[PDB]
């Protein structure tokens, strides 16, 4: 009785584990893409700051 | 000087000396009186038999319990039972031993006042004290934190305790116990043809309950299984021959603990009152209460009650907590064991109610301070 | 001989030795007392628990802060907390160490007088000194010029400094801090169904605040976004299971720092009081004040607070100045770090208030010279 | 066209027409379901009984309140109760009447959203509105300034008003009310021998509370007096004969409002939360708040509660203010009376939430605008 109890319970544990794992790797993809996005924003900001200081010296 | 521990209970007296591993005297809390005539001159018939002497002359006596639902409802019979316990079972003199009595929570004050008055006046104990059965059960379990479910013969109660602090607003007391299950079994056995109506027959049915009944992990499919095959049927032999065979009654009798609607009560099962008592406690201690459900008393001795209890509470509690039902193999004497441990402590010897304090304050000393 | 630094604060004690890089002991400034009964005889009941021992037993205790708004309002509890800090956490003898206490600006004189009297009498410190939190924060930031916004658990204050000169007429002290945000969050969570009323539940809500709350760069469109989608919802798990999920509360809680009308206060947000304290200074130093806003304290630790602060001050200041919000990653311990630096300076060893000066001058010596 | 006023409450439904002096229908907010078998073929057994029909048949029913602490926790039962209120008690058609519902302050938003959605969809009211109980109580008291203390069956709350302006940051809500006093009395009566466990027995105990309980002016010497003599003992007769007599329980039950630690709560008494709500208000209006404490609701109907309240607040407030507890003799229906007054005003007929506004904005309009 207790054996089949724990067995079904922990097979469902492996179920939520597969789900939480899928969400984990999806969040890893999210993390890497967000690093790339903030890196693109970093080059955006470096470029715009160079432009700002150059053109402000001009002004 | 050693002290006495006298866990009374509504179905079984368990007495002994503080410091032992187990009670020295365990006998039914019962007083029998003869019904029939008595014809043999010179037989020397007694007026009333107590304890297990009334259990062997069972056939000619009418048996009465002086404790109904944790409450002493016949004080002369209770005096007889205490006199027996002291002089014939323990064979001591109560004038030379402090006595530790025990009581369920949430029952009238006159009960404790009369206990104290009886002890001090008609037994001349040097001191006494009235503990709570659940606290002693926790002492015996060897922990200071947990929600103990005590279920004896008259009353079922939960007491949540944390770090040695009781939560008296979350104590929940229920009034179905071993005796109501015995009565429900006496009533449920009539649908197979067996008819027990006498008090002696009630004792027979109690023995049937203690020997053949168990708790089903899943009640519905267990019912269907018993309906399909006949592998659950066992046989019992009454004390005159006449074997009887019972089927689904085996697990329908203790199922009442989880569906008290079988006996027309409105309460919830023991699993649900345990969960409610937990959810009535402060949110920071209930995770440690969830993992220290201590079981105690005789009515918690059915095979499979811990598994069903854990299944039910697990189904109720959040899916992250670790539900642990602690069911020792000797939980029928946990109250007495804990009482002996308590009465043996050195730091307890100032908690007694001395005779002089009683002489000063009256019987009201008991709950007013101790 | 080394000296002690004892940044008290109204939510956390941070103590250590002058010369270290970080406080050696960091525990809640709290004192708990049992509210429930206590049944297990011999459990060794303590009268009161302090520090983070009272934090683990908080299920059965009633917690109290002896400091309300930077002011010590319970001197017995504060003496308990200091005794703990010296003997159990740091494990030293206060008779062998000068002590550097810390205080917020613009709070009653009796506070410092009682501080120094307590030290010199019931601890027999060889010498002591009471600094200002913002000055020490500036020491730790490695500057001599800037307007420092300190925001702890009880009080928020700005202190503008220039070349090491304070402008005491421009000091502005505000009385909403971490604790008022915790209370506002306790009140805002009720509109989702969650009810926290106990002091222990106040600690739970404080942890929710420290884990899930952030400052929105633009409050209105953030509000509309949270109303549109549900991507802002995080989930928290209380210490009994019972996952809760919060939505726009995450940024509605710390937004009170910028709109103190949410808790029914009449003041202006921290950005506006910073700008006002700047504009109360001489027109020559405020260009250097605009570029040295030094954030400090625990309440300045929300994600996105530096950017919102910069946006707001930029919108207020002239369109030519360079607003720079300096927010170190360790800014929660800047006061203690600066206090250790200060107490380690060799030129400081003449600024102590020696025991003999106190014996000559009474407790009034503290503010009268030092 | 006339409008409906439907003060719901957690223990009693009070309905009627806007413009009357008293509610037309007052019945318990309770739904009963049969508990037992049912053997008489053709009796025409109903599925469920509501209102006070479920109260006279309560011997065979299990009663359930669909509102626990001001929150509606069973929406089918609440729909049954509203259907009953409209069709059998008032005997109207909800399609022809605006409806003014009422709600306690500081409770979840889904409550009001579901209220308005239920009304507009399953009753097709032309318009509706959800007021706050304390504001209506102040309307009925004939005032525009005062701190009203409402105390019904589920929740006790203070709302301070000045000149018609609410101070939403000083609103204090507490969750002990009539029902928790009923439960505490059910628990305290067991120490005399009486055992009430059923829901019908809970109704019996509620009536005992409404008939025999009062608030002691000085709790300690009242306790000593009840201990000394026996003149405080009254007698009550259950609905089967079998009289019971209660002593100090009479004033120990409502005393819980002033010491909520009796039921294991950590909050302060109603006097202290009233004083705190006042001291949370601007220093200029609190002199006028001290003199306009308006008592409302059923739980404020104990004899001697106004005197005890005034004594306590006078002991707390400065010795120059004039504390005036305003306790009307009809204060149990103040919320409904004020609701009728409000729904009768000409300048109110633009504050309704028309069906068209709901059709445009969804159920979320109820708090977004009104
Ligand atoms: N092995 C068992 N299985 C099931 N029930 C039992 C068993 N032993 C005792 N009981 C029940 O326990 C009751 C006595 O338990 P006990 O703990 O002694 O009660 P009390 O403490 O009130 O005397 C009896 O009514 C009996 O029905
Ligand atoms: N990571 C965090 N995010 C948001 N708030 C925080 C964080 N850490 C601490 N706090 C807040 O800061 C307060 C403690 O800050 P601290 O600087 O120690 O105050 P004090 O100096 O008065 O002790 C707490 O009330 C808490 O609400
Ligand atoms: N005369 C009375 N004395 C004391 N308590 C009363 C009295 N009448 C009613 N109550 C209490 O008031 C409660 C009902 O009050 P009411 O204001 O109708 O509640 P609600 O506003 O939630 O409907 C009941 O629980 C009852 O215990």
């Amino acid at each position: 009785h207790i054996a089949e109890d724990a067995d079904r319970k922990y097979e469902e544990v492996a179920r939520k584990l597969v789900i939480i794992e899928s969400d984990l790797e999806r969040a890893e993809e999210r993390a890497e893409l967000s690093e790339g996005k903030c890196a693109e924003l970093e080059e955006e900001l470096k470029t715009v700051t160079n432009n700002l200081k150059s053109l402000e010296a001009q002004a | 000087t050693t002290a006495l521990v006298c866990d009374n209970g509504s179905g079984l007296v368990k007495a002994g000396f503080a410091g032992d591993d187990a009670p020295r005297a365990v006998f039914p809390s019962i007083v029998g009186r003869p019904r029939h005539q008595g014809v043999m001159v010179g037989m020397g018939q007694k007026d009333s038999y107590v304890g297990d002497e009334a259990q062997s002359k069972r056939g000619i006596l009418t048996l009465k319990y002086p404790i109904e639902h944790g409450i002493i409802t016949n004080w002369d019979d209770m005096e007889k039972i205490w006199h027996h316990t002291f002089y014939n079972e323990l064979r001591v003199a109560p004038e030379e031993h402090p006595t530790l009595l025990t009581e369920a929570p949430l029952n009238p004050k006159a009960n404790r006042e009369k206990m104290t008055q009886i002890m001090f006046e008609t037994f001349n104990v040097p001191a006494m004290y009235v503990a709570i059965q659940a606290v002693l059960s926790l002492y015996a379990s060897g922990r200071t934190t947990g929600i103990v479910l005590d279920s004896g013969d008259g009353v079922t109660h939960n007491v949540p305790i944390y770090e040695g602090y009781a939560l008296p607003h979350a104590i929940m007391r229920l009034d179905l116990a071993g005796r109501d299950l015995t009565d429900y079994l006496m009533k449920i056995l009539t649908e197979r043809g067996y008819s027990f109506v006498t008090t002696a027959e009630r004792e027979i049915v109690r023995d049937i309950k203690e020997k053949l009944c168990y708790v089903a992990l899943d009640f519905e499919n267990e019912m269907a299984t018993a309906a399909s095959s006949s592998s659950l049927e066992k046989s019992y032999e009454l004390p005159d021959g006449q074997v009887i065979t019972i089927g689904n009654e085996r697990f329908r009798c203790p199922e009442t603990l989880f569906q008290p609607s079988f006996i027309g009560m409105e309460s919830a099962g023991i699993h649900e009152t345990t969960y409610n008592s937990i959810m009535k406690c402060d949110i920071d201690i209930r995770k440690d209460l969830y993992a220290n459900n201590v079981l105690s008393g005789g009515t918690t001795m059915y095979p499979g009650i811990a598994d069903r209890m854990q299944k039910e509470i697990t189904a109720l509690a959040p899916s992250t907590m670790k539900i642990k039902i602690i069911a020792p193999p000797e939980r029928k004497y946990s109250v007495w064991i804990g009482g002996s441990i308590l009465a043996s402590l050195s730091t307890f010897q100032q908690m007694w109610i001395s005779k002089q304090e009683y002489d000063e304050a009256g019987p009201s000393i008991v709950h007013r301070k101790c």
